[PDB]
């Protein structure tokens, strides 16, 4: 609307796209340490064998 | 028929310039004219 609370609701979404893009990029940062142990655990016999 | 011309005036417009703009959305109320308002009960208190 260009009017002072229609300029507003513009920043709220803006803010959440920034801070669920945030989340998702680092959530490969955290799928690659879930991606280790998934195929460690592949090999990896325990040591009593 | 005193004249046949009269002296009307235009539109006063009343919008959230300054402090409103917050109160409409930190708070709810948004109580007109509060540049003035806040201006005149701040300076009762003080003498």
């Amino acid at each position: 609307d260009g009017t002072g609370i229609s300029l507003h609701r513009q920043l709220r979404a803006i803010q959440q796209l920034a801070r669920n893009v945030q989340a998702v990029l680092g959530a490969f940062e955290r799928g690659t340490a879930d991606q280790m142990l998934h195929v460690l655990l592949e090999k990896a016999p325990p040591l009593a064998l | 028929e005193d004249t046949e011309a009269d002296v009307p005036v235009t539109y006063g417009e009343m919008v959230l310039n300054g402090a409103n703009l917050v109160t409409a959305l930190v708070m709810g109320k948004a109580v007109r004219s509060l540049d003035d308002v806040g201006r005149h009960l701040l300076d009762m208190q003080e003498e």
